[PDB]
């Protein structure tokens, strides 16, 4: 019975806003690089 | 058709340069930038 509130509190603590914003920063890094189109490759293909 | 071939070469050069001048890659990069400023401005991290 005691493990239940402890389990809920640990579940809340482990996945707190820290990890959420860490993954948000991962997504923002993807935006900074993965969602950018390399105009250099565009011009290389045009010149090819 | 050698004159025709040279004219086609010049026209292809002009078309490639014109398309290069208006490539959407720059627009997409600018849009990703705008998304970055919007996300940082409306402060998702504080909300979470």
């Amino acid at each position: 019975l005691g493990k239940l509130p402890q389990q809920a509190n640990d579940y809340l603590n482990s996945f707190n806003w820290e990890r959420q914003v860490s993954h948000a920063k991962e997504k923002l890094t993807a935006l900074t690089k993965k969602y950018r189109i390399t105009e250099n490759d565009i011009q290389i293909a045009l010149d090819d | 058709f050698e004159r025709i071939n040279d004219i086609l070469e010049h026209v292809k050069h002009f078309v490639i340069n014109l398309i290069g001048d208006f490539e959407v890659a720059e627009k997409i990069n600018a849009f990703r930038a705008k998304v970055h400023e919007l996300i940082e401005r409306y402060e998702v991290d504080q909300q979470i």
